[PDB]
């Protein structure tokens, strides 16, 4: 069949501002089917019991997830959402920056 | 609350 | 203002993998209230916003009853396609189904909705009539006949005018200072050189409940529509949304742009320019 590729963006809950506390956001949409592997990234290695919103989907009938965790931004570290998808080949990463 | 629609099938 | 109420059905088969995923979640405007996922423990119509937690335990041993049932009807109804479709049972398939009611403020209906599709494709869906069908394809015309003849329609309609409505209403009584409240944007514009020559201004709205917002762009008046980015409204995790608008412009011609924001929290749209 048809399958839709993910839309990724990965930004924060609130402006970000160095030692406050804060939640990191994945947002996925856009994508069929709706098996979709996401992991958010600090300095490149996985964060463990990130959360995600229930499945659900838009009037074009593509899915959209959000994924979040909870986090203190640094100058030194980095942070990522890493997606896997059926129409991918290899995993796609997106880096955060605090501007997007 | 949702939609009950026993019985009905593609 | 308008309001609506909508549940979301998502049925995947995974040959191999036991039976179907049954999800489901139900929304009024842009905020969930509950969900069912039959992969759960211990599935349940669980609640997801703080209001619909007042209503008793035969709301949600009824609404869990509810979705079993029609996790059972989506599990057959995906068999049934295969056949329709003449396709082999070792694929995965996914059927989505959306209904729901719009009320204007006076909570009177103003229109309903019954849509499904198939592999992310539309497959058949009640017209605005709430009398008649319009079928995809020659399948779902099997589907429309058998739907016909069983006066399904006419079942949907009784829903759609009755009980939507009113349990839309309770909710927006129940829920009156989350629901009935909207949040105005956070606005502001960002400037970042991208050379000698250009430069990027995103006009960045935040904070805003419900999502539905319109961020535009102009030059010396007029819309830049095919020279703006613009990224999709997201969801910021506590109720509220986002998004931005971005044109990249000539240095030294930042005063002639302009970004334009409607938003039903505001009283009057803002116009809004970057203050170095």
């Amino acid at each position: 069949m048809i399958q839709r590729t993910p839309k990724i963006q990965v930004y924060s809950r609130h402006p970000a501002e160095n030692g406050k506390s804060n939640f990191l956001n994945c947002y996925v949409s856009g994508f069929h089917p709706s098996d979709i592997e996401v992991d958010l990234l600090k300095n490149g290695e996985r964060i463990e019991k990130v959360e995600h919103s229930d499945l659900s989907f838009s009037k074009d009938w593509s899915f959209y997830l959000l994924y979040y965790t909870e986090f203190t931004p640094t100058e030194k570290d980095e942070y990522a959402c890493r997606v896997n998808h059926v129409t991918l080949s290899q995993p796609k990463i997106v880096k955060w920056d605090r501007d997007m | 609350a949702s939609l009950n629609l026993p019985a009905v099938s593609w | 203002g308008s309001h609506s109420m909508r549940y979301f059905y998502t049925a995947m088969s995974r040959p191999g993998r036991g039976e179907p995923r049954f999800i489901a979640v139900g929304y009024v405007d842009d905020t969930q209230f509950v969900r069912f996922d039959s992969d759960a423990a211990s599935p349940r119509m669980a609640p997801r916003a703080p209001w619909i937690e007042q209503e008793g335990p035969e709301y949600w041993d009824g609404e869990t009853r509810n979705m079993k049932a029609s996790a059972q009807t989506y599990r057959e109804n995906l068999r049934i396609a295969l056949r329709y479709y003449n396709q082999s049972e070792a694929g995965s398939h996914i059927i989505q189904v959306m209904y729901g009611c719009d009320v204007g403020p006076d909570g009177r209906l103003l229109r309903g909705h019954d849509q499904s599709a198939y592999d992310g494709k539309d497959y058949i869906a009640l017209n605005e009539d709430l009398s008649s069908w319009t079928a995809a394809d020659t399948a779902a015309q099997i589907t429309q006949r058998k739907w016909e003849a069983a006066r399904v329609a006419e079942q949907l309609r009784a829903y759609l005018e009755g009980l939507c409505v009113e349990w839309l209403r309770r909710y927006l009584e129940n829920g009156k200072e989350t629901l009935q409240r909207a949040d105005p944007p956070k606005t502001h514009v960002t400037h970042h050189p991208i050379s000698d020559h250009e430069a990027t201004l995103r006009c960045w709205a935040l904070g805003f409940y419900p999502a539905e917002i319109t961020l535009t762009w102009q030059r010396d008046g007029e819309d830049q529509t095919q020279d703006t980015e613009l990224v999709e409204t997201r969801p910021a995790g506590d109720r509220t949304f986002q998004k931005w608008a971005a044109v990249v412009v000539p240095s030294g011609e930042e005063q002639r742009y302009t970004c334009h924001v409607q938003h039903e929290g505001l009283p009057k749209p803002l116009t809004l320019r970057w203050e170095p």
